[PDB]
């Protein structure tokens, strides 16, 4: 009688995830770095508190902090569930990062690795962390940014009498980038995890304190008047995308959109334009050059991070010397500053094109998201979406066509994707939000919206590619890196590409023709010339004339 | 067989209502959806059992359907008024297609990117009412899937809705693990770029819920240890295509904690000894590229830490590790490459048998499946593991002018090589003597070679540099801001007088009776090789007096106000480089030879690029 | 121990060995200036996601066993972690006396 069922496991292992937890912070180690994490921190003493104690936390005077950490951890996992084991690591570490910040003369070596390993802590199961623990946590990271006051604001250019006869020490400026880059990453992920939370209980999260504090590290990390460190811009950005991803898809948007002034937006979207218009240039990319033209990764802050890994990780040999490993100390091993540096390679500048295009991807992805929060019209989305989004599209086509097309960088694709999904930030823009896109803001990009309509227009006529003999030899011109990439993927890292059955390659032989035709920038896809013909030849507002239309239209023949 | 006709009459009636003209994409509701009733004689035609097994039916079918769909994209927003548009109908009976497609990966794979055109490439027109109709239509459909699969723990579930229910999770999250180039910004979770988006940490929840539903049953089925496979299938799928996917480098990955959640994942799968059946590729391929990933680069100890081998080692059997031969093999080649960068280089010896580095093998054998050679022609194998055994090698590394080289005249480096003038003169031997008139392509790859051989020329006197270790040009594929033609070098050497290359490129292509046809691409070509020779090098003198435009100025007339637009902007990027010489450029005078050339194009095609000419 | 300040494991990680230039048996490498309990507890957290308990035990055991070994028989070399590492030997074999199997007692 029902002989069908699947039968369950009479020993059915329900593993220990506090111990788990305490495996991962155990052998918790950055990307670069010899020792682990905990075992940096059994080699770090702390020589100027006397004696720290928070709840039951005890730190001696010369003992090792790593030791202190090591024992919360064996005396926190008999007692707690994993809720709880969590938010008292959080707060423990918290105190612990607060009174060895706060301090006149006492180095700060152990906060880079107590915010990594806080991070470790946070998003090892996001369905775990109560989000009280994220708001605490969340406030603590922004005023531990306020603390660190001075690493976003060193001014854009010295003295000329600024002699460089100085030590030259790396290792005091290698420990606050450390842990403002820690820390930002850190404002990323406890934000992920409150992303990650059921949609019902994102009030728990935020309140005033909350968007006060961001907003003030927000204008403190798009930096205006001072050098930009490009490794808090990423997460930056990326905090204020999962905000306008959270009001798109949650259930009591308004509480949050009341909760939001529209000087925060207003502060917030200058400083994303003026990022948009930054360049991107693999050849001065780690160049010191003129600020906030050239989004640059400057040298002197080139390592992973805790999320992504975003550079080739130059300063990570760096983290491991920065103690002496055999020794427990306070003040750090020092560290040269000029001897960074050595040229081989210019593939890490195309890389670093790649997650700088990423970057821009992100911003007006942002751009995309906060149309579709503000559908009906407010200060916000006014208007200035067409002047800076169409200066970017009309520049990055202009020049494409006269700079990257043939230039066998793999970087290519990307930035004629930009483009390809700028339009779509213009297009939504035009149709459906014409009602605050004023007269005058239009006739501000009269030029540029119209000409980077046409450089889509013109890719109906198509007298180049309208085969397949020759567009193969196109893309052995431009786009050799990309069939390189496909048979790297096809003999290796794709299940679907072995014994290929005659009919997965002829979808081959019309996407890698249809990708070189939006590299070549002629034949672009169909439905991007459908939404460009739809703002140029659509009546909602007199771009052109019809005589001066036509005046277009010949110009591809028509 | 017999349908194979109406399929190929229905894609020209699908076709045959496109427009009057070449221009059609018709967005809107047109006031006449007879094709619906085509639509609904696609997808109802698709789930069968007889001859839909076949290959090129069904995929002429998904075909026709997708150009139903890309051709019309108001088809997917019609609102079929239950409570929503049709989109969300067309998922779901979408998924019961795969799903009856689950162990064939082309049919799934061909399935899911042409649903990416749908959603990302279609579903930018509608935006903010119809984005949000079908993002949470995934999360519903994806809620119940999760939601079914906790019930199987409280024993009141069937066998048979328990493998669909699998299934259906196993082809949501399959669709989700794509790169981003498939789903755009159409579905509200996957919207953040930068390799980390809200699906992660829901996908690392749901392929823990699964592990515990695995871990809560017990079941020795040998299609459920089939379809167990595809779930680690699937999570090296997850990270293998997040990667960045450089030049010819293992490609790197973006996030370590999505390489540390795979390896506990799969360490944990096998740790259980959950999905043992016989020659089947699934965990050995997910083992090789997991490991392919981690060769020697910053993930190396994230790979030992997470994924240790060193437990299940049993020397003193020829069955050597506990799994399945394919498995037991893939996981013996990955202790043998640990063992081998573990010892000294004192230690190992060389084969020159099989070209790998070994060492002191065994006082048993404990060498033979790792280098047997290797298995059953599943394609992809043999190649992971030839490159597991060969990049230890330390050979000449890989460079991208050195492949096309030995992609178009192969085997040319057993020899000196690194000597610039023999490459010189073999590309002269074949680039005067081996065609007759049929190397259409094989000359654009020579003349893509040329146009890049031409730098490497120009880098001595720049006597150090070599063959080997040239990525990329310093000047042509890395750019820097300001003014770009101000890196080029006024005093630069002439072109004609002492690049040699341009000597060889004048013998054959400029000098040929037959420049005004070649193709359109072989003209692309030789205006980016001599691109590339006239900004490394000074152009010859445009005029001297007896007329004499000289065979490359020339191409330039022929090609700027060419027909097609691609050859005019092509060609209108060296008219700056004719501007810039000294002996030539002095005194001004191919300014105003090209500045009275371009005051002679009243010709409307050409008004574009000649915006550009000037500027 | 009873009397002792610090804990076992945190007594070895201030011990290192200075004439074993390098000490290996079975991927339980410690280096010459190395913390010898930051290799302890490496294997700790190493062998604990592999074995399960009556191997982890006499993994445990033939290690330490090992390290005790060449720390012993030696010329110059200080013996003072033999103590610790016998008492640690002790805590591995008395936690669960049902699951050490008795071929690790013999060695
Ligand atoms: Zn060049």
């Amino acid at each position: 009688l029902k002989k069908n069922m699947v039968p369950l496991n009479p020993n059915r292992i329900i593993p220990d995830e506090t111990s788990l937890f305490l495996e991962s912070i155990l052998l918790h180690q950055i990307i670069g770095a010899d020792l682990s994490t905990i075992e940096i921190l059994n080699r770090l003493k702390l020589d100027y508190i006397t004696e720290f104690k928070f709840k039951n936390f005890v730190i001696a005077k010369g003992a090792p902090i790593g030791k202190s950490i090591v024992s919360l951890l064996l005396r926190c996992k008999k007692t707690l569930t994993l809720d709880r084991f969590i938010d008292t690591l959080l707060e423990d570490i918290a105190v612990l990062i607060k009174e060895i910040s706060v301090h006149p003369n006492e180095s700060k070596l152990a906060v880079p690795f107590l915010v990594a390993l806080m991070y470790q802590i946070v998003q090892f199961r996001p369905s775990a962390t109560h989000n009280l623990a994220l708001k605490d946590c969340f406030l603590f990271i922004c005023d531990l940014i306020r603390i660190y006051h001075h690493v976003l604001k060193v001014p854009i250019h010295e003295s000329n009498m600024n002699l460089h006869v100085e030590p030259q020490i790396f290792q005091y400026e290698l420990i606050d980038y450390l842990i403002i880059s820690y820390s930002f990453d850190l404002l990323e992920g406890i934000l992920r995890v409150l992303q990650s939370h059921p949609k019902q209980t994102y009030m728990e999260f935020f309140d005033e304190n909350i968007l006060k504090s961001f907003e003030f590290v927000y204008k403190l990390a798009l930096t205006i008047s001072y050098k930009p460190m490009v490794n808090v811009i990423f997460s930056a950005v990326e905090v204020v995308n999962i905000i306008t991803s959270i009001i798109l898809n949650m259930d009591n948007s308004s509480d949050l959109k009341s909760l939001i002034s529209g000087s925060w937006w207003r502060d917030c979207i200058t400083r994303l334009y003026a990022l948009l218009e930054k360049e991107i240039k693999s050849g001065d990319v780690y160049n010191e050059n003129v600020d906030t033209t050239t989004l640059h990764m400057s040298k002197y802050h080139d390592f992973f991070g805790l999320i992504r890994n975003i550079g080739d990780n130059e300063l990570g040999g760096l983290i491991s010397k920065l103690i002496y490993t055999d020794r427990l100390q306070s003040v750090p091993r020092v560290i040269s500053k000029e001897d960074i540096g050595m040229f081989t390679a210019p593939i890490i500048g195309y890389k670093m094109e790649k997650w700088l295009l990423k970057l821009k991807d992100e911003v007006l992805n942002i751009f995309e998201n906060l149309l579709m929060i503000y559908g009906d019209d407010a200060t916000i989305v006014n208007g200035e979406m067409l002047i800076h989004s169409s200066k970017f599209l009309s520049r990055e086509q202009a020049l494409m066509i006269e700079r990257y097309v043939g230039q066998d960088s793999p970087n290519l694709d990307l930035r004629c994707h930009l483009i390809e999904h700028t339009l779509t930030i213009i297009y939504r823009l035009w149709k459906d939000h014409f009602k605050q896109l004023r007269e005058e803001q239009i006739k501000q990009v009269e030029s540029q919206l119209i000409m980077s309509l046409w450089r889509f227009l013109v890719c109906q006529t198509e007298t180049v590619t309208a085969n397949e003999r020759e567009m193969r030899d196109h893309r052995h011109l431009v786009d050799s890196l990309h069939d390189l990439t496909i048979k790297d993927q096809a003999s290796y890292y794709e299940d679907a590409f072995e014994d290929l059955p005659e009919y997965i390659e002829e979808e081959l032989k019309m996407q890698l023709n249809k990708r070189t035709g939006r590299i070549m920038q002629v034949k672009y896809d169909e439905k991007f010339q459908e939404m460009a013909r739809t703002i140029l030849e659509s009546k909602s507002f007199d771009l052109t004339t019809l005589e001066e239309a036509d005046s277009l239209y010949i110009s591809m023949g028509l | 067989e017999s349908h194979v006709k109406y399929l190929d009459e229905l894609i020209l009636a699908i076709k045959d209502l496109n427009s009057g003209v070449d221009s059609k994409v018709q967005i809107k509701k047109v006031p006449s959806l007879k094709i619906l009733n085509t639509l609904i004689r696609n997808l109802k035609d698709q789930r069968r059992n007889n001859i839909m097994k076949n290959d090129t039916i069904f995929s002429k079918t998904v075909s026709a359907l997708a150009l139903l769909l890309e051709y019309n994209p108001f088809l997917l927003v019609m609102k079929d008024s239950n409570g929503n548009f049709e989109i969300q109908r067309l998922i779901d009976d979408f998924l019961n297609i795969s799903v009856l497609n689950y162990d064939n990966y082309h049919r799934i794979w061909f399935m899911r990117r042409k649903l990416g055109s749908w959603c990302k490439a279609c579903v930018e027109f509608y935006g903010k009412p119809a984005k949000f109709q079908l993002t949470a239509h995934f999360e519903n459909t994806m809620n119940l899937y999760e939601q079914a699969l906790t019930e199987v723990l409280l024993g009141k579930t069937e066998l048979l809705k328990f493998y669909d229910t699998l299934k259906g999770l196993y082809i949501l999250l399959y669709w989700f693990t794509s790169e981003y180039s498939t789903f755009g910004n159409s579905i509200a979770f996957l919207d953040s770029s930068l390799g980390f988006t809200k699906f992660d940490f829901n996908f690392q929840r749901l392929i823990r819920i699964v592990l515990y539903v695995f871990d809560s049953c017990e079941l020795a089925a040998l299609e459920y240890a089939e379809i167990q496979l595809k779930y680690i299938s699937l999570v090296v799928d997850y990270v293998c295509n997040r990667t960045i996917s450089t030049a010819l480098d293992a490609p790197a990955l973006v996030c370590c904690e999505q390489l540390k959640f795979v390896l506990t994942t799969m360490h944990h799968f096998l740790d259980n000894k959950y999905g043992l059946l016989d020659n089947d590729p699934t965990m050995a391929k997910g083992i090789l590229r997991l490991y392919s990933l981690c060769i020697s680069n910053d993930f190396s100890k994230c790979f030992v830490d997470h994924f240790p081998i060193d437990q299940w080692a049993d020397f003193s059997q020829s069955e050597h590790f506990p799994f399945t031969q394919l498995t037991n093999k893939a996981l013996s080649i990955v202790y043998f490459d640990l063992k081998r960068r573990s010892l000294p280089v004192e230690a190992l010896k060389y084969d020159n048998k099989f070209n790998i580095w070994v060492y002191q093998s065994e006082p048993d054998s404990s060498l033979k499946n790792v280098t047997s050679p290797f298995d059953d022609r599943y394609k992809q194998l043999e190649k992971l593991r030839l490159l597991v055994l060969k990049k230890f090698n330390k050979t000449e590394r890989g460079t991208l002018l050195k492949y096309r080289v030995n992609q178009l005249s192969p085997g040319f480096f057993q020899r000196a090589g690194n000597d610039f003038k023999l490459i010189l003169n073999e590309a002269s031997v074949s680039i005067q003597t081996c065609f007759k008139t049929n190397n259409i392509t094989r000359l654009t790859s020579w003349t893509v070679i040329l146009g890049r051989l031409a730098c490497l020329e120009s880098e001595k006197f720049s006597s150090t540099k070599d063959m080997d270790n040239w990525y990329v040009c310093h000047l042509c594929d890395i750019e820097k801001t300001g003014n770009p033609f101000v890196r080029i070098n006024p005093n630069r050497p002439e072109a004609a007088g002492k690049s040699e290359i341009f000597r060889i490129l004048h013998s054959n292509f400029l000098s040929h009776p037959n420049i005004d046809e070649f193709s359109e691409s072989l003209l692309s070509g030789i205006l980016f090789s001599l691109h590339r020779i006239f900004s490394h090098f000074q152009p010859p003198k445009l005029t001297d007096g007896n007329g004499q435009i000289n065979k490359s100025f020339k191409l330039v007339q022929k090609c700027f106000m060419n027909s097609n637009r691609y050859l005019r902007l092509l060609s209108t990027r060296i008219i700056p480089l004719f501007n810039i010489s000294d002996s030539h450029n002095s005194e001004d005078e191919h300014t105003a030879t090209l500045i009275k050339f371009l005051q002679s194009q009243k010709l409307p095609v050409v008004k574009e690029n000649l915006v550009i000419a000037w500027t």
